[PDB]
RNA sequence: ACCUUACCUGGCCUUGACAUGCUGAGAACUUUCCAGAGAUGGAUUGGUGCCUUCGGGAACUCAGACACAGGUGCUGCAUGGCUGUCGUCAGCUCGUGUCGUGAGAUGUUGGGUUAAGUCCCGUAACGAGCGCAACCCUUGUCCUUAGUUACCAGCACCUCGGGUGGGCACUCUAAGGAGACUGCCGGUGACAAACCGGAGGAAGGUGGGGAUGACGUCAAGUCAUCAUGGCCCUUACGGCCAGGGCUACACACGUGCUACAAUGGUCGGUACAAAGGGUUGCCAAGCCGCGAGGUGGAGCUAAUCCCAUAAAACCGAUCGUAGUCCGGAUCGCAGUCUGCAACUCGACUGCGUGAAGUCGGAAUCGCUAGUAAUCGUGAAUCAGAAUGUCACGGUGAAUACGUU
């Protein structure tokens, strides 16, 4: 907006877990206003990340969003006659978000019984980096180095 | 809305009230469960006795001011294209512009 | 369709025209306008000239034809085709 | 024990009337309790305005019906019975019920 | 003795009273969890009350209309914020750097001529 | 653009309505029909006389019609011979019995009805139309009336091409509803077709 | 569906379905029949009327005659009225003065600031009008009055239903008021307008939404809602009646509903809405039907009775990703209901059959907070017919660094 003038609403409702990062999964994985759904759905995921992983599913959590977050964005600007692409670091707020959507978005095309398992899955796979989602954020990190020329 | 066509649904109107009596009888009979299929086929033929022109789904009620055939409001007796003139007016009682 | 309450409909002149209609046999084709009314086995054989919008199509009526209005052996709608 | 109900388009001629007719019955030496305001019907019309094809132009058109409800505690005197020609003037519709 | 309150949200009306206790909770003559099936009301409702370490120190007498679970439940929230409030005034501060006694004024936004819904429109071909 | 009518926007606010009754799910579109009937046909018999606002009661099974002219003694003729003839033939179309208050009222030139009759009879007159706009506008203005505007559009004169002329002086605030603004449209027949005259005069503000 | 209806086929009328003006006969009404698809034509017991200057007269039906009546016939490029659009964008003008030979220009440019031609300061301009803002409606806090049909904190009874006695506590309903005004504090600011913060407060910076549409533009739309200048037909381009079509079908486009599934489909019991309509009406209880429904008759002119059981949501069981316990088109058979009449051409119900569809190319759309998305409910028109229009609530997000 021309005007920014916009402020943010702060959204804190974390049920049991007194949490922050976990409200906006919530939000994320929230669909159709489904708040219930997902609140069961991602704490069978979290149950299932509980008993197969030793520790706190928190952490693990947070470690896995650590190995998806992506340092750097390419974006297209066109300089007046060439498509070109420009590398920028990203905005620390917007590799949550980041985060958040790509681990969503990925744990949805799994294809097993059901997405509570498929969360749990890329939540564990991305906790070290074997899944899609860190190949995804290894390749928009290696198209910057594939641009680094223009960066400026 | 030419005024043989107002002249012929106004003529429809006092035929339909004009027996206002046997259609009831009639048709109060045949949907009497226990009235014998001799007074069952007799209603039949009494009822197709009398003229078509008779029945209330015949009677397309229309403006008393111009007889519009479509956009009526039977709270009120005007149009579509009449209401709001006299409303503009303050004829019409208790109506203003609503917002909320 | 029409309830069980009310088995048949017919057209009360067309009624009398085929009742009286059944003392010969059939010798004419009888002219009708009604497609509403309901044909029973009574006046099986009997050829009705029902009116179709610009002409009355005669139909011969069989035995295999109870349950089936007057209009229906009679189409209003051409279509020649398109080419 | 008599009710009054009062049915009016606007409130500024039924708030009057009420008004009055406390007054009155207060004054004949009557007892009546405080006058009840009931939910007011709201009619609701959306006519098109333009005389041939312009479907998103409307225009909204509301009727407000108010109701009132009082009652009269010891009826000692029914001087109410000679006033409804100036309890009731232009537009308030005036029921008792119970004599 | 006792103290009262009154709280509403989205078209949700609730009215508390509060005694002495230990946090019994009757959601109209019935069990909070009876009530709350599998959400996060009791949390919601339990968050003022357990912002002030009195949830064993009182015990609750509510009745709710209108509205559904998460407008009853913000009603709730409201209303015996508004009670505790009614009690204790020093603690008016706390709950104001919490903003739980101010009111949630979002209401549903009627529909509008030309819309379908209060805001969608149609798909607009310019050809 | 287009604009809201000044009379009905005001309903309720300051400006009055013109039938004061109440009637139910059935009687109610047979008492508007009877309103509208007996205004028309009222306007139409005394068109002699400036007759501009004609109000309506109901009580219990009765009827009273008020009459605001400027020309009273036409109605009221010799001692009522008149108004008796209008009473019986009421009667006759309104199933209830009727009753007649002829009103008089003063300053003429400051009601928009009467402006507008007088205008539109004019140009039925073959009279130059900004001769008209200019004494309607001066025969308000030296009493009161701080604002006036008078709008006239057909084919003015003779001309086969249609247009629109208005004139104004003082302030007439469109946009204020405190303000009463008292408005009012006739039709001119002549033998080039018709003539519509709009008039909108502001009288003052209304303040509490 | 008939009507609507303005079109087609066929049948039937000529001062006419309707208004006024002349003459004659007489009541309307009720006549229970016949022919006719029907307009229509022919019998048909009954009454000869009201008021009387007792002479007569009004009203109603029919017959004749002209002046007529009639037209949804053409011209929106002859018009009125009404409406769309740029656009709810911030502009558009005038008086007096001054400058220029004049068309014209200043006011209305400039520095800031604002959502705003909003405000401040300057300044050959000084003032004003239509716009902007405000007055109106609604939503969010509290107070006064009000307590039935609405409410139930306390007291008692209770058959444990505010059910009962009872109360004016509360919610609520509806009238009148208070409150929000950059008001107070800090900084910036040309020590101005204003901006950025803070406290308090339910609400803070026009709090949220609505109504409100300047001068004019598009010879924009409408002669078919209406009115109207012309032109046109008068045995017809005017009227009446039966059927048919507007729902046709090698294709193309716009706007929608349902899906392609597991955040799902089925089974069991389960909790919470708002708004509204109903005496030519709603239509309960009970009983009979798997079923749409039928008998029945209660209560209600309605905060009192009915429509009327919200749904998504939650818990447990099952299906295991398969064109399938998905998806429902299509079709066959048998039914319910309104309607004179469901073939053309209605809505629903029961059994069975079960398609395309594996998330959709170029291209393109809507939306900034109770918003999107998703779930259900109600009203108008209406005998019947809504995936459409208008309206009401349940759950309820993501994103905005920035103006190339
Ligand atoms: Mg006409
Ligand atoms: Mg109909
Ligand atoms: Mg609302
Ligand atoms: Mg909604
Ligand atoms: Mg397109
Ligand atoms: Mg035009
Ligand atoms: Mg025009
Ligand atoms: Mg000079
Ligand atoms: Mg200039
Ligand atoms: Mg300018
Ligand atoms: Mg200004
Ligand atoms: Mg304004
Ligand atoms: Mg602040
Ligand atoms: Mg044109
Ligand atoms: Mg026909
Ligand atoms: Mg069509
Ligand atoms: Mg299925």
């Amino acid at each position: 907006p021309r005007r920014r003038v916009a402020a943010k609403r702060e959204v804190l409702a974390d049920p049991k877990y007194g949490s922050q990062i976990l409200a906006k999964f919530m939000n994320h994985v929230m669909e159709s206003g489904k708040k219930a759904v997902a609140e069961r759905i991602v704490y069978g995921a979290l149950d299932k990340v509980k008993e197969r992983g030793k520790a706190d599913p928190l952490e693990t959590f947070e470690k896995a969003l650590d190995a998806i977050a992506p340092l750097v964005e390419v974006k297209s600007r066109r300089v007046g006659g060439a498509t070109y692409q420009v590398p920028v670091e990203v905005r620390p707020s917007r590799r949550n978000a980041l985060a958040m959507r790509w681990l969503v978005d990925f744990a949805r095309k799994r294809g097993e019984k059901s997405m509570a398992l498929r969360l749990a899955g890329e939540l564990l796979d991305a906790a070290e980096g074997k899944g899609a989602a860190v190949k995804k954020r290894e390749d928009v990190h290696r198209m910057a180095e594939a641009n680094k020329a223009f960066s400026h | 809305a030419k005024e043989s066509m107002k002249n012929r649904e106004l003529k429809r109107q006092l035929t339909v009230a004009k027996y206002a009596k046997k259609r009831a009888e009639l048709k109060a009979i045949i949907a009497n469960p226990n009235s014998s299929a001799e007074e069952r086929w007799n209603a039949q033929v009494a009822l197709q006795k009398q003229p078509r022109d008779a029945s209330a789904s015949r009677l397309r009620n229309r403006c008393r001011l111009t007889g519009r055939p479509h956009g009526f409001y039977r709270k009120f007796g005007l149009s579509r294209n009449k209401l709001r003139e006299a409303a503009m007016r303050g004829d019409v009682p208790g109506l203003v512009k609503a917002s909320w | 369709p029409r309830s069980l309450k009310k088995g048949p409909f017919i057209d009360l002149h067309l009624l009398k025209k085929v009742e009286v209609a059944v003392e010969k046999n059939d010798r004419k084709p009888i002219k009708t306008w009604s497609r509403r009314s309901m044909i029973l086995p009574h006046m099986v054989g009997l050829t009705i000239a029902v009116h179709n919008g610009r002409q009355h199509v005669p139909v011969l009526v069989n035995e295999d034809m109870v349950g089936h209005k007057l209009g229906e052996f009679a189409a209003t709608r051409t279509y020649r085709g398109h080419a | 024990q008599i009710r009054i109900r009062l049915k009016a388009f606007d409130h500024r001629l039924i708030d009057q009337s009420t008004q009055e007719i406390v007054e009155t019955a207060k004054r004949t030496g009557a007892q009546v309790r405080g006058p009840i305001p009931l939910p007011t019907r709201k009619e609701r019309f959306t006519v098109l305005i333009s005389p041939h094809v312009n479907k998103d132009a409307r225009d909204q058109y509301e009727i407000r019906t108010h109701k009132r409800v009082l009652d009269i505690v010891q009826p000692t005197d029914k001087t109410v019975d000679a006033l409804m020609k100036l309890d009731l003037a232009a537009g308030v519709e005036v029921q008792i019920s119970l004599g | 003795t006792q103290n009262y309150g009154t709280g509403r949200r989205k078209t949700a009306t609730a009215r508390v009273f509060l005694r002495p206790g230990t946090g019994k909770i009757s959601i109209n003559n019935r069990g909070l969890d009876q009530f709350f099936g599998r959400e996060t009301a009791r949390m919601v409702v339990r968050q003022p009350l357990e912002l002030t370490e009195t949830v064993e120190k009182f015990d609750i007498f509510v009745t709710v209309v209108g509205g559904g679970v998460s407008g009853q439940a913000g009603a709730i929230r409201h209303g015996i914020t508004r009670a505790l409030i009614e009690y204790d005034e020093t603690l008016r501060s706390s709950l104001r750097k919490a903003g739980y006694v101010t009111r949630d004024a979002r209401e549903v936004e009627r529909k509008k001529v030309g819309l379908r819904k209060a805001r969608k429109r149609p798909q607009y071909s310019k050809r | 653009g287009q604009k809201v009518h000044p009379n009905g926007i005001r309903l309720g606010i300051v400006k009055e309505h013109t039938s004061v009754w109440y009637a139910d799910r059935k009687n109610y579109a047979d008492y508007l029909f009877a309103d509208l009937k007996v205004r028309e046909y009222l306007q139409d018999k005394l068109k002699s006389a400036s007759v501009s606002r004609i109000d309506i009661h109901r009580p219990a099974q009765t009827a009273r019609i008020t009459i605001h002219t400027a020309r009273p003694g036409i109605v009221i003729g010799k001692k009522g011979e008149d108004v008796e003839k209008l009473r019986q033939d009421l009667t006759k179309q309104m199933g209830v019995p009727v009753h007649i208050n002829i009103e008089e009222i003063r300053k003429p030139e400051l009601d928009a009805m009467l402006v507008a009759q007088s205008v539109a009879q004019q140009l039925e007159r073959r009279v130059m139309f900004r001769r008209a706009m200019k004494r309607a506008v001066q025969n308000a203005m030296r009493i009161g009336a701080k604002g006036i505007k008078i709008q006239v559009s057909g084919r003015l004169g003779g001309a086969e091409i249609a247009r629109t002329e208005w004139y104004r002086e003082g302030r007439v605030p469109l946009h204020t509803l405190r303000a009463d603004i008292d408005y009012a449209t006739y039709e001119a027949h002549t033998t080039y077709g018709v003539i519509g005259v709009k008039v909108w005069i502001f009288k003052g503000e209304v303040i509490g």
